[PDB]
């Protein structure tokens, strides 16, 4: 989540005044090469470079990565609700997430570099395969980055992290 | 004075015997000591064996025969007090180590038994010669006797003890002995202590459960005659040993034998007359069922569902006295005698078939079963009967397969006059003939709420007015026999215990 | 000082079954998943699978998933390993080792408990009736003369001799031929006949046509579970028990394979209940005996078939739960009769399971050299090389009869108490692990090993010696 090791240099940030979402680039800061859903979006001659996504009232979703002068960073999933992506379903105040490699083995979730959905003495987030349900969302505190990763594994060796950000 | 009837056992159960009443049984150190008065055998088996003080045996046992003192293979065994051996003879065989004792004469020890008397490897008895024979026949035997010949109460030697009934010409009555004296080994207790029971001859033994039954009609428990069996619990099919038993099988049938209240279920299905292979039975002989007639009481399922065909009855439970069913087979089914063909339900004895209902189903040739009131049998109100498809009632009518007229309207559970629940008039036991013998008949009854009761055979017959009032003979009105007082008897007292045990010459 | 306890471990008969238990100690038990990891003689490690003490959540490797089952008591903090079907290829030492999930690697190793499959019990529990000759061939009217010997005397204490000699004609039902030693079905000919006593009896089949032929297998009978023999198949040189439908099903699946009865009272007759496995002989599998519902399930499946009862529709259902992938069968539902065990029998429902298999092919890992000898101060270099691409790359030290010791984790980081003299690199397949300066008490197998996929795949050892 707050790391980038692991090729995720696309991260969201959470620094505005305005309801704007804006992305950032963590590589050597030469020229920065944005890409949405695999297509550029954007190149960064010096100067700025952050992304602007827009207002987050215009539900900003898609995969983006970043570019420098090495080979384009891990993906990052963004999904705003005011290769395989994870799953993102609302109903009512619950919101449920969907591994998209779901191999059979034994899936484990981590929200902002925290697990969770382990313990059954929460009886508002289950994990139930590859799904983790998370009821009465609260957008203040559920929002951020989550992650899903197989026993055995690095969290940070996903292929990209979501970056999820419902109102409910 | 201690008593007793494997090395370490017997010298610790026998060490303070003061007193054995059974055997002494010493075979194969310096254990006993006080072997005062033993009325048995002494199994003398084995150098040193001070037995010192063992006075009189009995011979109530033998090794073999008249085997009292049996030995074999002891020069230090100085049985100098051994004087009498009452009701034996000594088989004081086999002494090779035996010093002294060839020297002391073996036949004073003995009377009237030297026959059997066997003996082979003025005069001292034992080892040392500080002990000597100290003959004194050449009632005491040990030498107020100090050992009596049958019973020495305290201090004094008796035959017999006082008894515990002593007959009461006063009452007219053979009556109890207020001084009433069980004979404990040959002492006479007031009260049979040392938890023995009292037995029939009148002494205690700590174990009559043979031909017998124990039971405690005062503080004392009593050893009484076992009336036809007297009550043996078995575990059934379903609980105990057979827990997974699934029939009334070959291989279980025996451990059946006397058993009186099945405990469990008793539960004869076709696999066990058929006889299973994958549980290994054996096939059931059909004689073999007669085992579990002793049986009265199921107190569980009685689920009777084939019982051999060349039998026309289920009589093999014929003794069936109560099926309270503490379990129910398929939870309402009590009495379940199911698809047989057994000609009559047969089962006389059924009185309180307690908890579930009662289905006699199948039985396509049971056809005076359909006559019973299943409602004074039942044993509480949720049960209900399901006597289905037995023989057709009309064709049974017709056939005159019916309950003997010598049957009241109760229904008759089979065509025998004896199968009958209850009776048109009075019954003799089992049966129920047409009139008890009120003044024509050999037995002369006098009947008894509504059944006969046999005279007492020690009166006799009257021809004009009934035999005899009521059981017992004081009751009959006629003693060709002498009668006793006011009561008739087999004869006059003579050899009676009275005051003294006093022979009553009572009368002529 | 954490402690993990393996215990349960032993000679069992090949096919028996196996409950194993690692007792966990010096932390919370439910706190890190405990995974089971066996090494059989002259082979590497192999995962084997792991429980979620938390969750409960299970994985097994493919090869054991259907043999072995993991369980757990939280309240014990002990961990139990069910193997069933015991074979001779699972013969070895079995470990017990923690998941750090922080690193990623089998911190702990418990002691690990030493099973051995072989025929040490076999034959006692079992009875085993071998059959003289073998497809002995037959020309017509000719004295063919089949034998079997049993491996105990079968003479029951009922004093029976409960043989039998079951003859299945090609593609039928097996059908009952001489009773007991020496007496005849109602209806099989006299032509077959039959003598023995002890541990050897033979049937001596003197006139032999054309409907003798098939194989006669012969029963055994006082030995608690029936055992029927291998069958030597001779070739050339009324009461009907419905059975239900050809079934194909996929490895784990469920089978309920139905038996109607008709023509006999359905509880008046256990419906003991065969199976015939393909290329093999016939063994009880568990009876049923329809008045009360009571099944008597044999060893060798005692914990995965169910076999339930259903009078009033007159049928017998007989529920397999969990197939494996040799539970291929033809299950011949039969009756079990008076005198004379499985007398008349039913159709049979053909039950052949095969999935795809699933996990059976994982991350393979290769370390070169698999022996190697050094002087005391020479620098040493392993190599170890990935099928395909992991994030995080294990080096375990595993010194003669002693326990694998997580040695460097993350693929260059030393675990505690690991001389510096010892490094591990490397990165997507391909990885190094470099001893700078051998010592006298580095003798040991070393192992790579891959976590990033189930199952957790090791190197094959690397046998370092000193000259």
């Amino acid at each position: 989540m707050q790391s980038i090791k692991g090729n995720h240099l696309v991260k969201v940030y959470d620094y505005q005044e305005d309801g704007s979402v804006l992305l950032t680039c963590d590589a050597e800061a030469k020229n920065i090469t944005w890409f949405k859903d695999g297509k550029m979006i954007g190149f960064l001659t010096e100067d700025k470079k952050k992304w602007n996504l827009g207002s987050n009232a215009k539900d900003p979703r898609g995969m983006y990565q970043c570019k420098g002068s090495q080979n384009k960073s891990k993906p990052l999933q963004v999904y705003y609700r005011m290769q395989t992506p994870y799953k993102v379903s609302i109903s009512g105040t619950t919101v449920i997430l969907t591994c998209p490699q779901y191999p059979g083995s034994e899936i484990l979730w981590q929200h902002n570099d925290k697990n969770i959905g382990g313990d059954e003495d929460d009886k508002n987030i289950g994990s139930d395969e590859d799904h983790l349900s998370l009821k009465e969302f609260s957008e203040l505190e559920q929002s951020g980055y989550y992650v899903c990763y197989p026993r055995g594994s690095k969290p940070e060796d996903a292929n990209f992290y979501l970056y999820l950000r419902a109102r409910v | 004075k201690k008593v007793c009837q494997h090395f370490l056992s017997l010298q610790r159960m026998f060490n303070n015997c003061e007193v054995v009443l059974g055997n002494l049984e010493i075979t194969y150190l310096s254990f006993l000591k006080t072997i005062q008065e033993v009325a048995g055998y002494v199994l003398i088996a084995l150098e040193r064996i001070p037995l010192e003080n063992l006075q009189i045996i009995r011979g109530n046992m033998y090794y073999e025969n008249s085997y009292a003192l049996a030995v074999l293979s002891l020069k230090e065994l100085p049985m100098r007090n051994l004087q009498e051996i009452l009701h034996g003879a000594v088989r004081f065989s086999n002494n090779p180590a035996l010093c002294n004792v060839e020297s002391i004469q073996w036949r004073d020890i003995v009377s009237s038994d030297f026959l059997s008397n066997m003996s082979m490897d003025g005069s001292c008895w034992g080892a040392g010669e500080e002990n000597c024979q100290k003959l004194t026949k050449i009632q005491c035997a040990a030498g107020d006797c100090l050992v009596c010949r049958k019973f020495r109460d305290e201090a004094t030697c008796k035959d017999t003890c006082p008894p515990l009934m002593l007959y009461n010409p006063t009452t007219y009555q053979m009556d109890v002995n207020p001084e009433g004296k069980y004979s404990f080994g040959a002492t006479c207790v007031k009260k049979c202590p040392r938890n023995y029971v009292v037995t029939d001859h009148g002494s205690c033994v700590r174990a009559c459960g043979a031909d017998s039954y124990e039971m405690e009609e005062d503080g004392v428990r009593k050893c009484k005659k076992c009336e036809g069996p007297c009550r043996k619990v078995c575990n059934g099919i379903g609980i105990g040993e057979f827990k997974d038993s699934l029939s009334i099988n070959a291989t279980n049938i025996k451990h059946f034998k006397n058993c009186t209240s099945i405990s469990g279920d008793l539960h004869i299905l076709p696999v066990a007359f058929r006889g299973d292979s994958f549980t290994h039975t054996p096939p059931l002989d059909p004689q073999e069922l007669d085992i579990l007639k002793t049986v009265k009481e199921i107190t569980g399922f009685l689920l009777i569902q084939a019982w051999p065909e060349n039998r026309t009855d289920l009589h093999a439970f014929e003794n069936l006295e109560i099926i309270r069913g503490r379990t129910k087979q398929h939870g309402q089914f009590s009495l379940a005698v199911v698809s047989l063909n057994i000609t009559s339900l047969g089962l006389r004895s059924l009185k309180e078939i307690s908890d579930g209902d009662v289905i006699i189903s199948g039985n396509k040739n049971l056809c005076y079963a359909n006559t019973i009131n299943w409602k004074k049998l039942f044993g509480t109100s949720g049960q209900k009967t399901k006597i289905i498809s037995n023989r057709g009632e009309n064709s049974c009518k017709a056939t005159g397969q019916v309950c003997h007229a010598l049957c009241s309207p109760e229904g008759c559970w089979g065509p025998e006059p004896r199968d009958c629940v209850s009776c048109r008039n009075v019954s003799r036991g089992r049966e129920c003939v047409d009139k008890c013998n009120l003044l024509e008949g050999e037995p002369r009854e006098f009947v008894e709420n509504s059944e006969c009761i046999q005279c007492h055979p020690e009166c006799l017959p009257q021809a004009m007015n009934i035999t005899c009032t009521g059981r017992g003979p004081d009751n009959c009105i006629q003693c060709a026999h002498y009668i006793d007082g006011p009561h008739c008897v087999k004869t006059c007292p003579a050899g009676v215990m009275g005051e003294n045990n006093t022979l009553v010459w009572k009368y002529a | 000082q954490v402690q993990l306890v393996q215990s349960g471990g032993g000679v069992v008969q090949p096919g028996r079954s196996l409950r194993l238990s690692c007792k966990a100690s010096g932390y919370t038990f439910t706190r890190y998943t405990m995974h089971w990891v066996r090494q059989a003689p002259g082979k590497g490690l192999e995962w084997i699978g792991y429980i979620n003490p938390s969750r409960g959540y299970t994985n097994y490797n493919q090869k054991v998933k259907d043999r072995f089952t993991i369980s757990r008591d939280n309240s014990k903090n002990t961990a139990f390993l069910q193997m069933d079907s015991l074979r001779p290829e699972d013969t070895g030492v079995y470990f017990c080792a923690r998941y750090y999930d922080d690193h990623y690697s089998l911190d702990y190793w418990g002691q690990g408990t030493p099973v051995t499959v072989s025929s040490a019990g076999g034959g006692g529990s079992d009875i085993v009736m071998t059959q003289s000759p073998l497809s002995l061939p037959v020309t017509p009217g000719e004295p063919a003369s089949i034998s079997c010997r049993s491996s105990q005397n079968i003479v029951h204490n009922n004093g029976i001799t409960y043989l039998e000699w079951y003859l299945q004609k090609p593609g039928q039902s097996p059908q009952l031929l001489i009773y007991k030693v020496s007496d005849r079905f109602s209806g099989v000919p006299d032509r077959f006949s039959g003598s023995g006593s002890g541990t050897d009896f033979t049937l001596k089949i003197s006139r032999v046509e054309a409907e003798d032929v098939g194989v006669y297998y012969c029963f055994q009978g006082s030995h608690i579970p029936p055992t029927f023999g291998q069958g030597t198949k001779v070739e050339i040189k009324q009461v009907q028990l419905v059975q239900s439908g050809a079934e194909v099903k996929k490895p784990g699946a469920s089978v309920k394979v139905s038996c109607k009865a008709s023509g006999y009272t359905f509880t008046s007759y256990w419906m003991h209940w065969v199976r015939q496995a393909p290329g093999q002989g016939l063994e009880w599998m568990g009876n049923i005996w329809p008045g009360s519902g009571g099944t008597n399930y044999a060893e060798k499946f005692k914990n995965r078939v169910t076999m339930t009862r259903d009078t009033s529709i007159s049928t017998a259902y007989m529920e397999l739960s969990r197939l494996r992938s040799d539970d291929t069968a033809v299950y011949y539902c039969a009756r079990s009769g008076g005198p004379y065990f499985f007398d008349y029998w039913g159709q049979g429902t053909l039950v052949t399971v095969s999935s795809a298999g699933g996990g059976g092919s994982d991350i393979q890992m290769t370390q070169s050299p698999s022996s190697l000898s050094a002087s005391v101060g020479d620098r040493v270099t392993i190599t170890c090389s990935a099928s395909s691409s992991v994030s995080y790359m294990n080096w375990y030290q595993q010194t003669p009869g002693k326990a694998p010791k997580r040695w460097i984790y993350d693929t260059s980081k030393l675990a505690s108490g690991v001389p510096s003299r010892f490094s591990g690199s490397g990165s997507g397949t391909d990885y190094t692990f470099t001893i700078s300066s051998l010592q006298p008490e580095d003798i040991a197998t070393y192992y790579c090993q891959q976590w990033s996929s189930n199952p957790f795949t090791f190197g094959q050892g690397t046998k370092l010696q000193i000259t």
